[PDB]
């Protein structure tokens, strides 16, 4: 059997690469440390500062585009006028008899 | 061979062709036929070897055929109506048969079993003008005809050709069988919608036509006919492999690529005619083709397979020859979706 | 204007330019025979056009600039540790004997191409024919497998069977040992290992098969050491003899266009030397194959194409 | 041609198990002598007593999964007292596919054919009544 | 229709059959493609002296050039495929398969 | 710590004469690189 | 063992994807088989125009 | 609605342009403005929707998702620029093109006024997965994993379409707007019945269904680390927010249909929690959490009611966060240890505190603590469940506890214990590693805040 065992000619697999040994304070971004540390400062800045203040700021004031301050207002004057006539509160048909046909059975 | 020679025969091809679409008599249209299979032959058998021949070979005998019968159809069209025009068939015997002869000019089931060994007989240029170019005439003639063929008979074939094209193609190594096996396949896609719709047959044999000789000139230009031989394209030429995983997923009818475009139309235009049950089926199968589409891609260019160490003196050296219009091939192949509306030009 | 159909169409016949002296000639020898003096004497006498014998590095002088590229980056193989151990571990005798087939046939490729474009005749060493005899040698020291002569045999097969083969092959016949002598004169270490066997079994390889086989379709000059050293009698020779049993007078225009179209685009030449047939002697791994190609195309001039490199110092890029 | 698909329509659902088992068995033997034709076309065993025992085995095959599927369909229909019901066609389709695997002699084979045979029967009978169309004309 | 018609027909059906039966002999497969062009001629002949379509009396002679002409190209293929092989049998033609 | 890549035992399934071989298609040979395939003058006496 | 292997990695794999893999294996082994002679292709041709004629009509 | 697209497009250019050790800042920086600007989209009204033009339009279902999923690609490309780094330049920009590609079909899926183009964007969606899974994948079998997630999905995608022309062919209009104010009730029919199955079983292959979820395993295995991330988190709610916008036309026929779906996820729920049990692969264990959640949110889709809509978009958010922070933290560990084993690492808490720490939050809010969205979420749906029947408490409890304990079994079995030994390459997390842990998280703890902002529609 004079095969040489070597199925092909195939690089070593490489050892892992230690971002900490060449460089400490290294930030895990980048091997180059300017880089690396521009790196870190943006991400710190545009996501802990600009979207997750600011934004949480922004969706903690957004306008009651909603309507539940003007539900509730409307809701307390329309109590204060059926509770002042004497009216039942709220009915059980949500539309007026008056206006619906209903088809005769005849049967 | 000469090259005036390789001239005159290709513009004999197209000559043969043109006049079997802008005749209006049914002999003229059987004189164009033969014109361009007596034409056809000498470009199959350029490269000259016993597999050409063979292929060339089997290629008349199943054309000659498909002529004769041709010509049996309008004779008996003619003996029941004397018609030479090419208008409605009028007599149903000779309208099957007028079927069946198109059905094996163009390859569809159970007609299909020249077009694989033709295609792997002969080299890849000439492949290309067999899968290309060779269906405009039978299709023109099947269209200005639509009206006449039998759903039945049609449907049915059809669906046969996407099913065989679709089993048959995922036994392949070869390129060139798959390559005719995906025709066979597109074949029985263009004319499930003949009898309802002619367009639509046109827009997919349009798309059709762009996304093959986008395919085979990448075939072309990484000089490959095997899976093997083409899984050493990434070591040289890693865009060509990337360019043909795409036009690949073109081809597999998966969204937003261009060959979405037709199967859609062609399902669309099948369920306003109350047709659920065969679009759904053609989808179902179209899932086979996709199979081996994405096998070949694997192969290709998603994953780096071993090479040879005599590839880096072809490191060295480019290609004297370029093909000018693959670029145009390869976009108008994978990036026309959004213009699906200019179908209404009549294409 | 580059060759091609419309060139042969309008003016282009390569027909005309052959004036009788073409006469593509190799001229082969063992190890340090006076081959190369001979073969170059030959070509000025003649009025043609000398080829030096193609080696690892022969491809890297006719593509971007002539200096060599790395061994990595161009060959992967070197000579000097085939003579060091034939019997390496890593395959290098089979590497080695690929790539000079291969370079062979570029500078085959390369001399048809010039032949047939100018008119003008070519002298060669060792070609594709020839190549074959250290193949064997090296199969029978023991230096190499049988399924590497097998794919040796696929490759050449299927490279050979498409070019013309020399008008006239010049044979230079010199006894073994005085050709170790000439090793032990020369000074070059690494030569001084070849043992008797190996120069005997290349020179019973080239007496055995290639003469026979070659005198059914050319003209053979054998000659011995004394009376190569006179170029007069070998050109009177050459001039002599007319070839008339070869494959050439059978040639016509269509088949020079044919093979004009054949020897240019080295790339279609060169298709069927890199065949997918795994020997461990010759496949290259994925991760090796991807980190060469990357380091090969940082190379200066080979990023882009020839007209393509900024760095090189060509000018107009956004303009070609 | 159609002339068996009219045969087998015309008879009620409820009635005549018998005449449906002889059209089921007429049916399924003209598929398998099809079948058959195709087989010995493309693929010649050895010699012409092969192949015609080859055809029988197919033609007694696709005869008797047909007459199988008839008899237990219609007897299903019968005695559930409720026609129309594809219920009875997976029934009857799936105990034909039990019967071929039982000719087969294979129990993943048998399940596989009765599943299969089952949901395409109940399929069939779903289309009868909702007016399914294969093979659709042109409308528009 | 008349039974003339019919047996031409037939007659061109059978020479088809024929064809797609290969025993051997590909020249057999040339014999039974000239049988069916003689059956299409003498149809052809017939139905258009009937009916006296007096222009449509091209159509024949046209037809039979140009099968000639396909036959010979035909002809020199398979002296191609007997140049490799030394004869004409149909089972020779199994390099390429599906 | 690399990613996985194809080797030659995962090349070589791609390099049959077919897809998924058989009993029967075991003997197929797969067509040449080049699609060329091996190829693999009378006398007469003129008497009295 | 019931939910991970017998189910999970077994009939659930069984039942969808392994029936479909060897389903289409079979019909791509059974249609790709042809030997490349025309004799059985013209005769299958015959039949299926044979079945045409007298089935479509 | 362009505000948002056309920066993401531009995206591409600045990549590509972006010099050669400058690609990922940009990426990062810009994707973070245009999750800013997205933000925007929270607004919403009590009526209609926000009806941008004919072909875009926004919902407070809508919102969230889009949010989220703006969100998602700067966390990609912090998790994706670590084991990229010995890669050449052309391919990490193919990588990001790829990401930044997945979210812009995914933004354009999310709008979709028509029923055809959100078809056509959802199965756009695919082919940027299947090429990160199988080009940038480290396994063997990741090329068959593309294989089951690819097919599998268009085996239930591709009837959808037809039944999707059908409609249009009957009904005259796929807008979204004319289906629901022209809905009509559809009759029990064979043919109907057939119609829902092709509109219900796309999306319910993709959430997925426990009979279906075969490929979730191997897609989330296989893939690297920014695929693990936007499957989990985005690519699973297609098929909810498909299923929230279909379910108007297939009544009432739903009623009668829902029953094999209500029962194949009420039981595949307890399989997969208890599956979690067993498993000796950290991914394998997320994605049969994954299927769990998502399984809960298919009952709550199927049961059809105001509390059973605003649980499930509540979980759906929830569960994506959760889902990226524990496949993040399994890859950290995964780096460091290259075997993606439980047992073979432990005790890191002894080693890495903070980790420990981050791994415990997630735990945590992966077991549905209250007062997180997780438990809103999950109790709103067992509410809902409750009201349908009062018997499916024993099966929601019983996943409830199963959950619990295969949450705290991967919390101790790699951070309590003793270290291994033999392992010595160990070295202390990494400042990205950790504000990706906290960009995770912070966004859940400040959402439980604001629990309208992510409850849809019929809040
Ligand atoms: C819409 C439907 C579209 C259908 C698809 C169309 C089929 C495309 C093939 C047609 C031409 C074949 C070809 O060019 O090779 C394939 C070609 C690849 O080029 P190649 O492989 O490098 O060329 C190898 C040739 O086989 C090598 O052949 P050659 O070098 O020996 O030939 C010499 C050359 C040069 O010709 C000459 O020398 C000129 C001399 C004049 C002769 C005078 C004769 C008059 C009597 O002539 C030609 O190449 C053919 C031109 C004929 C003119 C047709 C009008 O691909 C295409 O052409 C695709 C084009 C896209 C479709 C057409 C435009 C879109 C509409
Ligand atoms: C309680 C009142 C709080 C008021 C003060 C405000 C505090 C704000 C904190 C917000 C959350 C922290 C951010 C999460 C990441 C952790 C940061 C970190 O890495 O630590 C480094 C830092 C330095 O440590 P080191 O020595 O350098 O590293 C050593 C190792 O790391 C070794 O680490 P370790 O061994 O030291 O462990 C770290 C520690 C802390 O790390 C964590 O695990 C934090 C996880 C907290 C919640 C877990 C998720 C469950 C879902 C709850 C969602 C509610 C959020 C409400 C809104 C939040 C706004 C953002 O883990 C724990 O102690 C276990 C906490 C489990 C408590 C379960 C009870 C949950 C419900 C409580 C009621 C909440 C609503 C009240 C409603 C009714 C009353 C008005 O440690 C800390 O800062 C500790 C944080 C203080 C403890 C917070 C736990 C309770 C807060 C609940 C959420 C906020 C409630 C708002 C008002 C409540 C009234
Ligand atoms: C380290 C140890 C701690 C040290 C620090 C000590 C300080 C502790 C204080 C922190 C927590 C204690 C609780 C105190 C809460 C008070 C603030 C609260 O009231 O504001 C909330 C506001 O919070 C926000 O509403 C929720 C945050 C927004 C969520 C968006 C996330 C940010 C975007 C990032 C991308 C999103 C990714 C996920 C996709 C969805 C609720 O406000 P609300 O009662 O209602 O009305 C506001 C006033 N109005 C009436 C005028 C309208
Ligand atoms: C595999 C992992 C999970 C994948 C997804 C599985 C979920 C899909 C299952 C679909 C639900 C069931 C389909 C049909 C349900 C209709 C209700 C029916 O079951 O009840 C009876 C129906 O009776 C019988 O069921 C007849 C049908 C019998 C044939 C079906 C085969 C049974 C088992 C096959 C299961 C295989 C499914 C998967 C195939 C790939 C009521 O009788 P009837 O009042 O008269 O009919 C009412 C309907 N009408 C009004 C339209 C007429
Ligand atoms: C009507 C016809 C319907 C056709 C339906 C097509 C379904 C799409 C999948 C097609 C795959 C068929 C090919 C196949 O399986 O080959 C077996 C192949 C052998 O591997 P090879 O790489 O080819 O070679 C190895 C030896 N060198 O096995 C596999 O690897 C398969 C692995 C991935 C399977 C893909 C998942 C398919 C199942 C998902 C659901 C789809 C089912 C179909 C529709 C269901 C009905 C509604
Ligand atoms: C992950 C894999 C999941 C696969 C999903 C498959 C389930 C979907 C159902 C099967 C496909 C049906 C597509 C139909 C598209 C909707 C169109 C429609 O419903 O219109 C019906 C058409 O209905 C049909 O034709 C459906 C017939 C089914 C044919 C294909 C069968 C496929 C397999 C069926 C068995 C499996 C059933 C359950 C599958 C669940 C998936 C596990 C009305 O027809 P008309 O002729 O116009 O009516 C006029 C008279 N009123
Ligand atoms: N096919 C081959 N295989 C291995 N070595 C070869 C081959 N061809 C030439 N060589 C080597 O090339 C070297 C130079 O060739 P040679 O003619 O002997 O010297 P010189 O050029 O001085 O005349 C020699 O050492 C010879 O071994």
């Amino acid at each position: 059997p004079p095969e040489p065992t070597i199925r092909l000619q195939e690089d070593p697999d490489p050892e892992d690469e230690n971002l900490y040994e060449k460089n400490p304070d290294s930030h895990g971004y980048d091997k180059d440390p300017i880089v690396d540390l521009w790196n870190m400062r943006v991400v710190f800045f545009f996501g802990f500062s600009i979207v997750l203040v600011l934004g949480s700021t922004f969706v903690a004031y957004l306008p009651d585009y909603r309507m539940q301050e003007w539900a509730r207002r409307e809701a307390e004057r329309l109590v204060k006028y059926r509770e002042a006539n004497g009216l039942p509160l709220m009915e059980s048909n949500c539309f007026d008899p008056n206006k619906i046909q209903l088809p005769e059975d005849e049967d | 061979m000469n090259p005036i020679i390789y001239t005159t025969l290709i513009m004999t091809v197209m000559s043969g062709t043109m006049l079997v679409m802008i005749s209006s008599h049914w002999l003229l249209i059987w004189i164009g036929f033969e014109m361009n299979l007596l034409a056809m032959i000498p470009v199959l058998m350029k490269n000259f070897n016993p597999r050409a021949t063979e292929a060339a070979t089997k290629y008349f005998l199943t054309q000659a055929t498909a002529s004769m019968m041709l010509m049996m159809a309008i004779i008996i069209n003619l003996l029941y109506s004397g018609q030479w025009t090419i208008t409605k068939m009028f007599n149903p015997v000779a309208m099957t048969m007028m079927t069946m002869a198109l059905a094996m000019k163009l390859g569809l089931s159970p007609f299909h079993f020249w077009v694989p060994e033709v295609t792997q007989g002969i080299s890849l240029q000439a492949g290309l003008l067999l899968l290309t170019w060779q269906k405009l005439a039978p299709l023109s003639v099947l269209c200005q005809i639509s009206q006449s063929i039998n759903p039945n008979l049609m449907l049915t074939m059809a669906m046969l050709s996407i099913l065989i094209g679709g089993w048959g193609g995922l036994n392949q190594t070869q390129l060139r069988k798959i390559m005719a096996y995906s025709s066979i396949a597109h074949m029985g896609w263009m004319t499930a919608v003949l009898p309802y719709n002619t367009t639509m047959t046109i827009l997919n044999l349009l798309i059709y036509i762009t996304m093959t000789l986008a395919m085979f000139m990448l075939l072309i230009h990484s000089s490959a006919t095997t899976t093997l031989s083409l899984s050493h394209t990434w070591n040289k030429m890693p865009v060509i492999t990337s360019l043909m995983m795409v036009t690949l997923l073109s081809m597999g009818g998966l969204p937003p690529l261009s060959g979405f475009m037709p199967k859609w139309m062609i399902i669309q235009e099948m369920t306003k005619n109350e047709s659920i049950i065969m679009p759904t089926l053609m989808a179902m199968t179209a899932l086979l083709n996709l199979y081996f589409y994405m096998r070949l891609a694997y192969s290709s260019s998603l994953t780096m397979f071993p090479s040879t160490n005599n590839m880096k003196m072809k490191w060295q050296f480019e290609h004297t020859k370029q093909m000018k219009l693959l670029p145009t091939m390869i976009v108008l192949s994978t990036l026309v979706l959004p213009m699906t509306p200019a179908l209404s030009s009549l294409n | 204007l580059q060759y091609g159909p419309l060139a042969f169409v309008l003016g282009e016949r390569t027909t005309r330019k052959l004036t009788e002296t073409s006469k593509v000639i190799t001229v082969d020898g063992n190890i340090c025979s006076g081959k190369g003096r001979l073969a170059r004497e030959i070509a000025e006498k003649l009025g043609l056009r000398h080829f030096p014998e193609a080696g690892i590095h022969y491809a890297d002088s006719t593509t971007g600039d002539g200096k060599p590229l790395d061994v990595q980056l161009s060959g992967n193989c070197s000579l000097e540790k085939f003579y060091d151990d034939p019997k390496s571990n890593d395959g290098n005798s089979y590497r080695l004997q690929s790539w000079l087939y291969a370079s062979r046939l570029l500078q085959y490729a390369d001399a048809l191409e010039h032949l047939l474009s100018t008119g003008q005749g070519v002298v060669l060493e060792r070609s594709i024919y020839s190549d074959f005899v250290f193949l064997e040698a090296m199969y029978r020291q023991g230096f190499i497998r049988k399924q590497c002569v097998e794919h040796y045999n696929e490759v050449k097969k299927v490279t050979a069977c498409e070019y013309l083969p020399p008008h006239v092959v010049v044979y230079v016949d010199v006894p073994v040992p005085e050709i170790q002598s000439r090793i032990q004169k020369k000074g070059n270490p690494h030569e001084m290992k070849i043992t008797a066997a190996y120069l005997q079994d290349i020179e019973n390889a080239y007496k055995k098969t290639f003469l026979p086989e070659m005198s059914e379709k050319c003209e053979v000059l054998q000659y011995s050491a004394r009376e190569a050293e006179d170029a007069e009698k070998v050109v009177e020779d050459i001039e002599y003899l007319k070839c008339d049993k070869g494959p050439w007078p059978d040639q016509d225009d269509r088949t020079f266009h044919r093979l004009r179209m054949l020897v240019q685009n080295k790339l279609e030449v060169l298709n069927y030397t890199t065949i997918p047939v795994y020997l461990p002697e010759i496949t290259i791994g994925a991760h090796q194959s991807d980190r060469v190609f990357q380091k090969f195309t940082e190379l200066p001039g080979r990023k882009y194409s020839p007209g393509y490199n900024e760095d090189v110092g060509d000018k107009w890029i956004w303009l070609k | 041609a159609k002339t068996l698909l009219h045969k087998y329509s015309d008879i009620p659902e409820g009635t005549e198990c018998h005449r449906k088992a002889y059209a089921s068995t007429s049916i399924g033997g003209a598929t398998g002598l099809i079948v058959s034709a195709y087989s010995i076309a493309l693929k010649p065993p050895a010699s012409f007593l092969e192949g015609v025992a080859r055809t029988g085995r197919y033609t007694f095959t696709s005869a008797a999964i047909g007459a199988i599927f008839g008899l237990t369909s219609c007897i299903s229909a019968q005695v559930r007292e409720k026609p129309d019901d594809p219920l009875n066609y997976f029934i009857g389709g799936c105990a034909g596919g039990l019967t071929l695997g039982a000719r087969t002699r294979s129990y993943g084979i048998g399940a596989a054919a009765c599943a299969y045979m089952g949901l395409t029967a109940a399929l069939v009978k779903m289309g009868q009544l909702e007016g399914w169309q294969v093979f659709a004309e042109p409308k528009v | 229709m008349p039974l003339v018609y019919m047996n031409i027909i037939m007659a061109f059906a059978i020479a088809l059959a024929g064809l797609l039966m290969y025993r051997s002999h590909l020249m057999s497969s040339l014999l039974c493609l000239e049988g069916m062009m003689l059956s299409l001629f003498i149809m052809s002949t017939l139905i258009i002296l009937n009916t006296h379509f007096t222009l449509a009396n091209m159509m024949p002679i046209i037809l039979l050039v140009f099968a000639a002409c396909e036959a010979a190209l035909g002809l020199s293929l398979l002296v191609m495929v007997s140049n490799t092989y030394g004869t004409d049998y149909v089972q020779n033609l199994n390099l390429l398969q599906c | 710590a690399r990613q996985w890549q194809p080797d030659v035992e995962w090349a070589e399934q791609f390099g049959g004469a077919v897809m998924y071989p058989t009993k029967e298609t075991a003997h197929w040979k797969p067509p040449p690189w080049n699609d060329v395939d091996p190829p693999k003058n009378l006398t007469l006496n003129f008497g009295p | 063992k019931s939910a991970s292997s017998l189910l999970d990695l077994i009939w659930l794999e069984t039942i969808l994807p392994k029936t479909t893999s060897f389903i289409q294996m079979k019909m791509s082994i059974m249609v790709s088989n042809q030997k490349g002679l025309i004799k059985l292709y013209f005769l299958s041709f015959l039949i299926t125009i044979m079945i045409s004629m007298t089935l479509f009509n | 609605m362009l505000k948002i697209i056309i920066p993401t497009t531009m995206l591409l250019p600045m990549t590509w342009m972006s010099k050669h050790n400058m690609i990922w800042i940009n990426a990062t920086v810009h994707s973070l403005l245009i999750s800013l600007i997205s933000l925007s989209l929270l607004n919403q009204l009590g009526e209609n929707s926000l009806n941008f033009s004919l072909t875009f339009f926004s919902d407070s279902l809508s919102a969230p998702l889009l949010v989220l999923t703006t969100w998602l690609l700067p966390l990609m490309l912090m998790a994706s620029q670590s084991h990229l780094s010995k890669e050449t330049t052309t391919r990490k920009k193919l990588y990001i093109t790829m990401l930044i590609l997945l979210q812009l079909f995914l933004i354009m899926t999310f709008t979709a006024t028509e029923l055809i183009l959100f078809y056509i964007l959802f199965e756009a969606t695919l082919v940027p997965t299947l090429i990160i899974i199988t080009r940038w994948g480290n396994q063997t079998e990741r090329l068959n994993a593309g294989l089951y997630f690819l097919f599998y999905t268009l085996a239930g995608s591709l009837p959808l379409l037809v039944a999707l022309v059908y409609i249009q062919n009957t009904t005259g209009s796929l807008n979204f707007l004319i289906i629901h104010y022209w809905s009509h009730p559809l009759s029990n029919s064979w043919s109907n019945i057939f119609m829902w199955l092709a509109c219900i079983m796309a999306f319910m292959v993709k959430m997925p269904l426990y009979g279906l979820h075969l490929w979730l395993p191997k897609a989330h295995v296989e893939a690297p680390i920014a695929g693990s991330m936007v499957l989990a988190a985005v690519l699973l709610k297609l098929g909810g927010y498909g299923m929230m916008r279909i379910t108007t036309i297939l009544n009432p026929l739903t009623n009668y249909m829902a029953y094999p779906f209500l029962m194949l996820s009420m039981w595949g729920m307890i399989m997969t929690s208890s599956i979690c049990l067993r498993q000796t692969d950290l991914k394998s264990l997320i994605a049969y959490s994954s299927v769990s959640h998502m399984a809960l949110v298919i009952v709550a889709i199927m049961i059809q009611t105001p509390w059973s809509f605003m649980g499930a978009t509540a979980l759906m958010i929830a569960h994506g966060l959760t889902s990226s922070m524990l496949f993040c933290l399994a890859n950290t560990n995964y780096e460091r240890v290259h075997s993606r084993t439980m047992i073979l690492a432990r005790g890191l808490q002894t080693l890495l505190p903070l980790m420990a720490t981050w791994w415990l939050v997630a735990s945590l809010t992966n077991l549905a603590l209250p007062p997180s969205i997780n438990l809103i979420g999950e109790l709103f749906i067992i509410t809902a469940s409750f009201s349908w029947s009062n018997i499916t408490i024993i099966l929601m409890g019983m996943n409830m506890m199963i959950t619990a304990l295969y949450s705290l079994y991967m919390l101790i079995t790699t951070q309590r214990g003793k270290y291994t030994h033999h392992i010595n390459n160990i070295k202390p997390s990494f400042t990205r590693e950790n504000a990706l842990m906290a960009l995770h998280i912070l966004p859940l703890l400040l959402l439980t805040l604001n629990p309208k902002m992510i409850l849809g529609p019929l809040y």
